[PDB]
């Protein structure tokens, strides 16, 4: 592959110089030992992200704060990015958005099935998952007014229109089903457009990291089953992506499991997430594998797959430092070292 | 009991802070307005103690156990048992604290 | 008295009842209200959690405990006036998002007082 430079050369340069600002292993740990929370603020503001710590006064300056410059950070060095892209890089910016918007659209159907004043919904939507109808969905009352409002208007039609006959909702949980069902469908669609319009090595990159990501919705859903009485193994394979690596050997055996002996005996039919249903955490070595394929992505230094890269090794580096944040100001240092820093 | 309040509940609160970590965003507005009655309740207290009927609160687990779970990822089942011994540690220092004005 | 769940209304932090409402939360169907209010974080002015509090535990006839976070160092008179029993409320002071249970805690007072 030679023409990407025509279209993204300046794009993918850019998003690695913003990579090469990522926290550094020994400035990490020493942010750590600097449990203060000025101490780690100002840590920080030796960390590459600049002077963000100072922006706020030290009286309001916790964890959640530090998330929140860091989410900040994250957004407008994304809006950035996709801003000075056109083409095929801009319509993969605009899908990493839909992934975020899908969960914010999720919070914007909180407030229909049950009044709830949408007016703190909206001004606590997640940024990076901004989607054009928002205020509209806000507006509408009834379930098929918001469906509407999001089947029009909204890019996420075509997710609606693959499920959620009328909206209803009245026995189905949106953030445990209807956020599912949505994130399954941008699954399958994140994973089909990567097949059909994005180039090689990015296209391999792409279809491995969506795999992934489908596997790891399937072992959520799969660790949920047991735990609910709803969610029948039937809806289960409907709950699945149908779509990643594990399928369809691993992921169709463990939707027809519903004891907790299928779930993690199914994880083993695949060689790479042998030991996660047996050992450890699951969002913790998720979180781990996520970042080592970031980097792997990264590695390749001449593809679209590297912004995808950026975005979740940063995301696990957000991750990272709520963890440390949280451990420091708050003080638990027994797991202040679970975050991860390869990067 | 007070004293546990302050660092038990701190670590049942990092429990949600993980918890949250593995969602990756705050699962309160989710979690609000889950359910009309969560997995728990205070039962009437009855005891009587050096002579004095003290009125101590025996709290048990709702027999509909788990009504507001099963939303998000793994990690909200931990969140919820371990929001539940931290409640358990609440009726505990409620009936110390009812004990103490009775 | 009669059995009833717990509350936790005090406008320091409601993250507080984020991360108890996953084993142990109240709302009323019948009333359609949620007894488990949120203290908003500061985002209302204490006349509403008063109104809450007089509601929950002088209006309420079942019993339970109740909780609040960090404003219940705030609060500590309308604390003392509310606690001159353990019921229908028996209130608690957690530490919600900081590490807020100093000796100025109501009931901590009233027990170094009577230390």
């Amino acid at each position: 592959g030679v023409y990407f430079n025509i279209d993204n050369g300046f794009i993918e340069g850019v998003v690695r110089g913003y990579r090469n600002g990522l926290l550094s292993n020994n400035q990490y740990i020493n942010l750590t030992q600097c449990d203060t929370l000025e101490d780690l603020k100002l840590q920080l503001s030796s960390t590459d992200y600049g002077n963000f710590l100072s922006s706020v006064s030290s009286e309001s300056l916790t964890t959640s704060l530090i998330q929140e410059y860091a989410s900040s950070k994250l957004y407008h060095e994304f809006n950035y990015i996709r801003d000075q892209s056109s083409g095929s890089t801009r319509k993969f910016m605009d899908y990493i958005t839909y992934g975020y918007m899908i969960d914010n659209v999720a919070l914007m159907i909180t407030g229909t099935i049950h009044d709830r004043d949408k007016g703190e919904i909206l001004q606590r939507c997640h940024p990076l998952g901004w989607f054009d109808t928002l205020p509209t969905l806000s507006v509408a009352t009834d379930l098929e007014s918001l469906y509407e409002t999001v089947l029009v208007d909204t890019p996420l039609a075509p997710y609606f229109k693959n499920c959620f006959d009328t909206a209803e909702e009245l026995d189905d949980m949106n953030i445990e089903i209807i956020r599912n069902k949505l994130y399954k469908a941008y699954l399958e669609d994140f994973y089909n457009f990567v097949t059909e319009e994005i180039p090689e090595p990015a296209k391999e990159c792409m279809q491995t990291l969506l795999g992934f990501e489908a596997d790891r919705r399937s072992i959520n859903i799969a660790l949920n089953s047991l735990q609910s009485s709803d969610i029948d193994p039937d809806l289960k394979s409907d709950l699945l992506p149908n779509i990643g690596k594990l399928y369809p050997l691993a992921t169709f055996h463990l939707a027809q499991a519903q004891d907790f002996e299928g779930v993690r005996a199914a994880l083993a039919n695949v060689y790479e997430y042998r030991g996660f249903l047996e050992t450890g955490n699951l969002e913790d070595h998720f979180y781990q594998l996520e970042m080592e394929l970031c980097r792997d992505a990264f590695t390749q230094q001449f593809a679209i797959s590297t912004v995808w890269a950026w975005m979740k090794s940063k995301e696990q580096e957000v991750r990272n430092i709520t963890w440390i944040a949280e451990c420091i100001a708050q003080n638990q240092r027994e797991r202040i070292n679970n975050y991860i820093s390869v990067y | 009991a007070k004293q546990k309040m302050g660092r038990v509940m701190q670590t049942a609160a990092f429990s949600l802070a993980e918890v949250s970590y593995a969602t990756g965003e705050n699962i309160g507005y989710q979690v609000q307005e889950s359910v009309s009655t969560a997995r728990f309740k205070v039962r009437a207290r009855q005891e009587n103690v050096s002579g004095v009927y003290l009125s101590q609160f025996e709290s048990y687990i709702d027999p509909e156990i788990n009504d507001f779970r099963l939303t998000g990822l793994g990690r909200g089942g931990q969140q919820v048992q371990r929001a539940k011994e931290i409640y358990s540690r609440a009726v505990e220092t409620l009936v110390e604290l009812a004990s103490l004005q009775t | 008295a009669e059995k009833r769940t717990l509350i936790a209304v005090i406008a320091d932090e409601d993250t507080t009842t984020g991360l108890l409402l996953a084993g142990i939360g109240q709302i009323t169907p019948e009333t359609q209200e949620k007894n488990f209010f949120v203290y908003q974080e500061g985002k209302t002015t204490k006349e509403e959690i008063t109104d809450k509090f007089n509601h929950f535990t002088e209006e309420r006839d079942d019993i339970a405990i109740l909780l609040i976070n960090q404003h219940i160092a705030e609060n500590i008179r309308a604390r003392v006036d509310s606690f001159t029993n353990a019921f229908p409320a028996i209130l608690e002071i957690p530490s919600k998002d900081h590490p807020y249970d100093p000796e100025k805690d109501s009931v901590l007072k009233r027990v170094r007082k009577l230390f």
